RNA sequence: UUGAUGUCACGGAACCUUUGUUGUCUUCGACAUGGGUA
């Protein structure tokens, strides 16, 4: 399940390092990757928690 | 001298040419100019510019030559008049400086002596040879010698690969340029020839040119003597002018569907209502008028042109979107020439890849003339890879080195065949595939492509010559031959999919011996019958049928047919077709054309990719070298299983069925959810057939356990378990049987307690014969929901899981309605019949679906699926703190306000004030007055109680006008005083300078004027402000006449068209003389009553206060006007409405005149009047709990949420971090295929009419009834306030009563008085009670607890029911389920009967239950008492109250004496949650 | 635009792998509308 590691990433997250930049990058591609080549991970339904600060960083980081 | 000899080529093929290669690459060195010299080459004028043209080097004429010459030499005595014709010489020492060394065999005729290399007189052969310029071959150029821009023009490169007969795949290729002959035919020369040499060498140089047969790879006969960029940018600019972006490919794919023809576009599809507002074709000028435009323009006109400018806008809109031995053989020859023509029987697929063309990802070969084409270069791949076949022995040769010595090499150094091309030019349809995730059960990210197909019954000409030493023809050519003939000719790619299969006919051969002298004289006379006409007399020559092989081996593929019955409808989606279609529907069946002719024939058929696709997953989920892999091939290795088509029997048209979502909240049609499908009709009565077959090897069928995996699988496909085609959740693809002929019975020999009753029910409810009931109330939610995070996959059958069937019996208690809407004129004012197919009474399944949906999401408390968030609410205003203000980034401030009269006939104000400043654009200097006067002579003997003295002057008519100075000389005014008695008597004779007391009150009295009235010339001064002119908006329209029209005097007068000239008739309180009304007459109308005579001044504008706007606000002010504008209760006539709502105004502007609330430093809300609405901040969705919503819905948070788009990861803001609730890991969700299956119901015995038909002898129609209004349901009723203590209530349900007899009667439910016919109700036909109906569920992969709740749903206990169709409110539609068996599944052979363990999924059912709630279940009792049947003797009075009182014969309250009573805003909520509360 | 005593390129199938699928009851009651009086 990436989406776990995602959301810890995202409320650890902070933009000035770029160790927490490619941390992202990285479980953000593994997630892309997972979602394309089809495996027992695509089972998992949910998504993440804090949706207005989820959006800010995802904004901030996709921009 | 040296006389020449002019020469010419006339290609009866394409030829193949070699690119241009840099001068010091041109050396043997290089692999590709050496793997040249047997094409064409490329002339260059600039090295660096690509201009030039084609041209044919001698040497290689002059080895054709060569060549011809020695096997003539063979053949006749190696004596050419009279000579001997030594072998000659073809051996040196100097290998080095040659470029080409010979690695055939050469020929032999005589074991002499070669001549010496220096002698006095050489041979016929060795003159021809040379070595001595005897003779000098020339270059041959074009006619005329033309230039071109390169080699493009002329040509297209095209890919050649060469496969494994292990596996049957590529692993290397080379590419070539080709060239068509229908283009460039001629070619022109010259040879030169001195006079030295022999007249026989001459006649030999004359008979080997006419033999040479061959050159660059093509037969040949030697003879000797705008706007698409325009449109396409119009398109593109008018998108993106609206914000319509994710429809650029659909709409890209839909114009390159549309190339067929150009009256297409005449019959566009439209959208309902019969008005040009299609989402696609009427974006906009609009994309239809530009369609339109570019089809009737005479140059587009024609046909070719027409395809071309649609290929274009497609690629352009795409891009938009993405962006030596001397050897003898003897004189022994013959030629043997086979003719016949070949049938394409099924599609066919050449693959051909264009680099300028992205768009389609597999493209078919074409000429450019655009027809269809068959290589020659594949006819041979797949004559040897038949020949290798039936020798059972693969070649392994390799490129280069010496010849090969196999006997299919040696067969196939004696083949020629010819290219070929068909009459048919229409264009080529496209398919569409798709990749299936198995676990989820949904398609895969990403996993789409098209496919290009040519369709079948194209007919091409067929050629074919052998030339060898034997008698006639090999017996593995005539085996080979007897295969193709029979049909079992598979030539094109994509076998797998059944495309390829090919039958030749008409065939035809003869023999021809050239040992013979005669017969080779006549045969060099004419060339071998390659032209033309020499075809024509060659065939004139020829006798039918074909040889008889030997030694016959039977075929490698075996044909297997396939029935399959159906007994419901089906669907195969193509989204391209409904979105050209003129039916107007969103999905669409599967249709192909077969080729007749020239002109083409629809037909409906199942796809062979979906068929291929059921059978493998069947397989697969019951079970690299696996057995998968080894049957169905993957990507490393052929497959060994051919599907084809499923085509119907009797063709079926199709039908059109319509759906709507339906809210848990209001119970009323959710907004964008109405959508419809057009599926082949398919019922029990008379179901569908499907025919068709498909291909297996041998070496398959000879092997038990491939055999065995088959026969499983299809057992398993005939048992139910898979459904085939689209939307099986509602009923759709029902298979009944499946047969499989042709196997020996290899594959087909493997396919071959009651019910306990329901529980009674405790429920309780106590009804009074008095009161009177509410039609509906809300079910309360638990605050837990349960959700897991993972839930089950579809990629196998689980141990521990169920599956099996549910079979149902339904019964009706109450009369039921369950409309046909495809008729809305069955006997203005619609009708409707009951719902029919092939003339059979039926219910579909979505409609039990959604019923029983509705109370499992109950039951198990679970999120509310269906539900609108976005929507906003609004509420009028009661007759504090909204002050005047103008706005822009900051907003104005006024003071104060004050009325000005613009209606009565007193003022005038018409004729003075300018437009503009009407508008309000420009200041006006107008004249308040803010406090009056009022004297009473006499002392009282008044609440402020003020002194002074009085002044009289004169009376006038009446009246009394007089100056007072009151306070003893501090003020002084003038006035008028009407006659007070008790207090006027006293002074009747006036004297003209006489004095009285008098006592002053005063009123507040705000009004402004621009001159002052005659009545009043002092206190008033003179100040700046603006106005807020509106119009007569105040307005009291009703059916009849009401109280004031009724004392009315006279016929009230006309309407005036304009909103200016209108003025007062009468004033309502004639004795006061105040509250003028106005009346006016219309045509139908009649009735309309105004009651405003003053309009609003601003004054006292402030410079300093100035407040910023905020974004919420102004999407509030958005709101409040679309409700303005979108009113179906509003008054007829535009002069009786204000200002918004006549102007049709939409956004706010600058300048306007509006009241505002503020904050410290922000404004909080804006309106353009001074009563009006408010707009709740808050969405409909935020006034709920966060676990109550949707598990996957839609942004209710402030942001656009549009700048994550075209990402993945924006998907998972739209999720519940939980997981999934029980009712979507049932019924499934959007990205989650569900685990229940529901059916068709159908009527068991005759039905029973509510009402007797006209005609006794047609039992099965019934007569109509007419209903009373039904009206959208109302969320304001529920949720009263803007406050935050309101939240929603829950989930609405319909109580059970027996109001349809008053209906039935014809009287109103309410009144009793008759039914109004009107456009606006309807006249339905229903059944009555006691009919009953039968239908099927089934389940996959469910546990027990699941199982029990899906059984308590269906069959709740004695004394409950369902309510189904229309009509609710009104008693319609009292539904019973009951169970009547229940089936299992335990292997693929065994299904037991599992009647005899529902106690114990109903007992695992409530233990979960327990286990989830501690014992509350309070919302398990409330649902009871709503779904509690009333028994005998018990006879409840439910319906809804009128408006007022008046209008209730009855005399019971009526909703506006309701709300200021036991319905009050704080006990609403309580009073509407309670099941069974009277209101009366 | 060729060399000359040597050309099996008709000496080589653009071939092989992927279900237009998933989720939705043709359903239904409380208003609308801005002022007027002193
Ligand atoms: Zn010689
Ligand atoms: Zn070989
Ligand atoms: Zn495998
Ligand atoms: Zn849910």
């Amino acid at each position: 399940n990436p989406i776990r590691d995602i959301q810890d990433r995202l409320k650890t997250a902070k933009f000035d390092n770029k160790d927490d930049m490619m941390n992202l990058a990285s479980s953000l591609y593994k997630y892309e990757k997972q979602l394309m080549d089809s495996s027992e991970a695509t089972l998992c339904q949910q998504g993440l928690s804090n949706r207005p600060n989820s959006f800010s960083q995802l904004s901030q980081f996709r921009d | 001298m040296t006389t020449t000899m002019k020469i010419s080529i006339e290609f009866l093929e394409p030829f193949r040419m070699t690119k241009w290669q840099e001068s010091t690459r041109r050396n043997k060195n290089n692999k590709e100019f050496v793997r040249g010299q047997a094409f064409a080459r490329w002339h260059r004028n600039k090295k660096d510019n690509t201009k030039g043209r084609p041209y044919i080097t001698g040497t290689l004429l002059r080895s054709a030559v060569i060549r011809s010459a020695e096997n003539l030499l063979t053949l006749s005595d190696g004596k050419i008049s009279e000579k001997t014709c030594c072998p000659g010489k073809f051996d040196t020492e100097d290998k080095d400086r040659l470029l080409q060394l010979r690695q055939r065999s050469t020929l032999r005729w005589t074991d002499k002596n070669p001549c010496p290399d220096n002698a006095e007189t050489y041979c016929p052969f060795c003159e021809l040879l040379g070595r001595s310029f005897r003779i000098h071959f020339g270059n041959l150029s074009l006619p005329g010698k033309p230039d071109f821009d390169g080699p493009k023009a002329i040509g297209s490169q095209r890919v050649l690969n060469r496969v494994d007969f292990k596996s049957g795949k590529a692993h290397d290729f080379f590419k070539a340029y080709e060239v068509d002959h229908t283009r460039f035919p001629r070619f022109e020369g010259e040879i030169t020839i001195d006079n030295k040499v022999s007249a026989e060498a001459r006649k030999l140089l004359c008979d080997s040119l006419k033999f040479t047969d061959r050159l660059c790879g093509a037969l040949c006969v030697i003879r000797f003597d705008n706007l698409a960029e325009k449109t396409a940018e119009q398109i593109i600019s008018i998108l993106d002018d609206n914000k319509k972006t994710e429809y650029t490919r659909l709409l890209a794919d839909a114009i390159r569907s549309l190339r067929r023809s150009s009256k297409l576009v005449a019959g566009l599809p439209k959208d309902h209502d019969g008005k040009d507002d299609h989402y696609l074709w009427d974006i906009g000028v609009t994309i239809r008028q530009i369609l339109t435009t570019s089809a009737d323009t005479k140059e587009l006109k024609n046909a070719g042109k027409w395809r071309e400018f649609c290929e274009k806008l497609g690629e352009a809109l795409y891009l938009k979107s993405k962006d030596s031995r001397s050897v003898s053989i003897g004189s022994v020859l013959k030629e043997t020439v086979v003719c016949g023509e070949l049938v394409a029987k099924t599609p066919f697929f050449f693959g051909a890849i264009d680099e300028d063309a992205k768009q389609t990802d597999l493209q078919v070969l074409l000429t450019p003339d655009n027809k269809y084409r068959l290589p020659r270069s594949a006819v041979r791949g797949i004559l040897r890879r038949d020949l290798q076949t039936y020798f059972d022995s693969p070649c392994n040769a390799e490129l280069g080195g010496r010849p090969c010595m196999c006997k299919t090499c040696r067969i196939m150094r004696g083949i020629t065949v010819m290219d070929a091309r068909s009459e048919y030019n229409a264009p080529p349809e496209i398919r569409h595939r798709t990749r299936i995730n198995p676990f989820t059960g949904t398609v895969a990210e990403g996993a789409l492509f098209n496919m290009e197909v040519a369709p079948e019954g194209i007919v091409f000409p067929f050629q074919l010559r052998y030339r060898g030493s034997e008698d006639g023809l090999p017996d593995a050519l005539k085996t080979v031959l007897k295969w193709w003939a029979e049909g079992q000719a598979f030539m094109s790619g994509a076998a797998s999919t059944g495309k390829g299969r090919f039958r030749m006919e008409n065939a035809k051969y003869e023999t021809l011996d050239l040992s013979d002298e005669n017969q080779r004289n006549d045969y060099l006379k004419n060339w071998g019958w390659r032209d033309e006409k020499g075809l024509e007399e060659l065939k004139k020559r020829l006798n039918s049928g074909l040889p008889e092989p030997g030694n016959y081996r039977d075929p490698k593929w075996h044909e297997i047919n396939v029935s399959i019955e159906m007994a419901s409808p089906f669907i195969n989606g193509d989204p391209i077709r409904a979105a050209v279609d003129k039916r107007g529907t969103d999905v669409v069946t599967f249709v192909k054309y077969k080729a007749e002719g020239e002109e083409a024939k629809p037909v409906c058929a199942y796809k062979a990719e979906s068929f291929r696709g059921v059978i493998r997953s069947a397989v697969a989920r019951i079970h690299c070298e696996c057995l998968l892999c080894q049957i169905f091939g993957s990507e490393y290795e052929a497959g060994k299983i051919r599907f084809e088509d499923l085509v119907f029997e009797s063709d079926p048209e199709p039908v059109t069925f319509d759906h709507v979502a339906i809210d848990r909240f209001t119970g009323g049609a959710a907004d964008k959810k109405k959508f419809d499908d057009s599926p082949l009709p398919g019922s029990p009565a008379r179901p569908l057939m499907l025919k068709g077959s498909f291909w297996i090897r041998r070496d398959v069928l000879e092997d038990e356990e491939y055999c065995k995996a088959l026969g499983k699988a299809l057992a398993d496909v005939n048992n139910g378990l898979y459904p085939l085609g689209g939307k099986s959740a509602i009923g759709y693809g029902q298979v009944k049987s499946l047969g499989i002929k042709g196997d020996d019975k290899r594959i087909s020999r493997l396919m071959n307690v009651a019910v306990p009753e329901k529980p009674k029910t405790d429920a309780e409810v106590r009804i009074e014969a008095e009161k009177v009931y509410y039609p509906h109330y809300f079910v309360e939610p638990h605050k837990k929901v349960e959700r897991e995070e993972k839930p089950c996959g579809h990629q196998k059958f689980h141990e521990g899981r169920l599956t099996g069937k549910i079979r149902c019996k339904l019964i009706t208690k109450t009369p039921l309605i369950v409309p046909d809407t495809s008729n809305d004129d069955f006997f203005y004012h619609k009708s409707y019949a009951f719902f029919r197919l092939h003339k059979q009474i039926m219910i579909p399944g979505s409609e039990l679906r959604g019923m029983v949906s509705s109370v499992y999401e109950t039951v198990t408390n679970s999120c509310f699926r269906i539900f609108d968030e976005t929507k906003r609410l609004s509420w009028r205003m009661d007759a504090q703190d909204f002050l005047p203000g103008r706005v822009g980034k900051h907003i104005q401030k006024f003071s104060e306000t004050a009325r000005v009269p613009f209606y009565d006939k007193t003022q005038k104000h018409f004729d003075i004030l300018d437009e503009q400043e009407i508008a309000g654009e420009k200041p006006v200097r107008m004249w308040v007055k803010r406090f009056i006067k009022r004297l009473s002579l006499v002392d009282p003997a008044w609440k402020r109680r003020k002194e002074g003295i009085a002044t009289f002057i004169e009376q006038k008519n009446g009246s009394y006008y007089f100056n007072v100075v009151t306070n003893n000389g501090c003020t002084s005014f003038h006035l008028w005083h009407k006659p007070d008695n008790f207090d006027q008597e006293k002074l009747e004779g006036i004297q003209n300078g006489e004095k009285l007391d008098c006592w002053v009150r005063d009123s507040r009295y705000q009004k402004a004027f621009q001159e002052i009235p005659e009545n009043d010339p002092d206190g008033w001064e003179c100040k700046e402000g603006y106005l807020h002119v509106v119009g007569p908006s105040k307005v009291e329209f009703s059916d009849k006449k009401g109280d004031v029209i009724n004392n009315f005097q006279g016929t009230l007068p006309s309407v005036p068209n304009d909103w200016k000239t209108i003025r007062t008739n009468d004033f309502k309180n004639r004795k006061r003389k105040n509250e003028p009304v106005f009346c006016c007459e219309d045509d139908k109308g009649n009735y309309y009553t105004m009651a405003k005579y003053c309009e609003t001044f601003f004054f006292d504008l402030k410079e300093n206060e100035e407040y910023e706007i905020p974004e919420k606000a102004r999407i509030k002010y958005k709101e409040l006007l679309r409700v303005y504008n979108n009113n179906p209760q509003a008054v007829p006539e535009s002069v009786f409405q204000s200002r918004v709502a006549r102007e049709n105004v939409e956004k706010l502007k600058s300048g306007d005149l509006v009241y505002f609330k503020h904050n410290e430093k922000y404004v909080e809300d804006i309106v353009p009047v001074r009563i009006s609405r408010t707009v709740d901040d808050r969405m409909i969705g935020k006034r709920m709990s966060a676990d109550l919503r949707p598990c996957h819905g839609d942004w209710v948070e402030d942001g656009d949420l549009s700048a994550l788009n075209a990402y993945p990861e924006k998907r998972l803001l739209l999720r519940h971090p939980k997981g999934l609730c029980p009712a979507c890991r049932l019924f499934g969700t959007g990205s989650y295929k569900g685990r229940v299956r529901f059916g068709f119901a159908s009527l068991e015995n005759d039905p029973e009419w509510l009402i007797p038909g006209k005609n006794p002898g047609d039992p099965f129609h019934g007569g109509p009834v007419m209903l009373s209004l039904l009206e959208r349901p109302r969320p304001t009723w529920s949720i009263p306030g803007s406050d935050n203590k309101f939240k929603v209530p829950g989930r609405k349900f319909y109580v059970h009563h027996h109001a349809w007899k008053t209906i039935k009667d014809g009287n109103h439910p309410t009144t009793g008085k008759a039914i109004e016919q009107s456009p606006n109700n309807r006249t339905v036909e229903a059944l009555a009670g006691g009919n009953s109906f039968s239908f099927e569920i089934a389940f996959e992969n469910l546990k027990e607890w699941e199982l029990g709740l899906l059984i308590h749903s269906l069959q709740l206990e004695k004394g409950l029911a369902h309510k189904l169709g229309m009509a609710k409110s009104m008693g319609f539609g009292s539904v019973e389920i009951d169970v009547e068996s229940v089936r299992l599944r335990k292997d693929w052979k065994q299904w037991r009967n599992g009647n005899s363990e529902i106690p114990n999924w109903l007992g695992k059912g409530f233990a979960k239950l327990k286990e989830w709630f501690r014992d509350e279940l309070d919302f398990i009792e409330n649902l009871k008492k709503l779904l509690w049947f009333p028994e005998g003797d018990q006879a409840p009075r439910v319906c809804y109250p009128m408006l007022r009182k008046k209008d209730d014969p009855n005399g019971n309250s009526g909703y506006e004496e309701l709300k200021d009573g036991e319905f009050k805003k704080e006990d609403r909520q309580k009073k509407l949650t309670t099941p069974w509360t009277p209101w009366a």
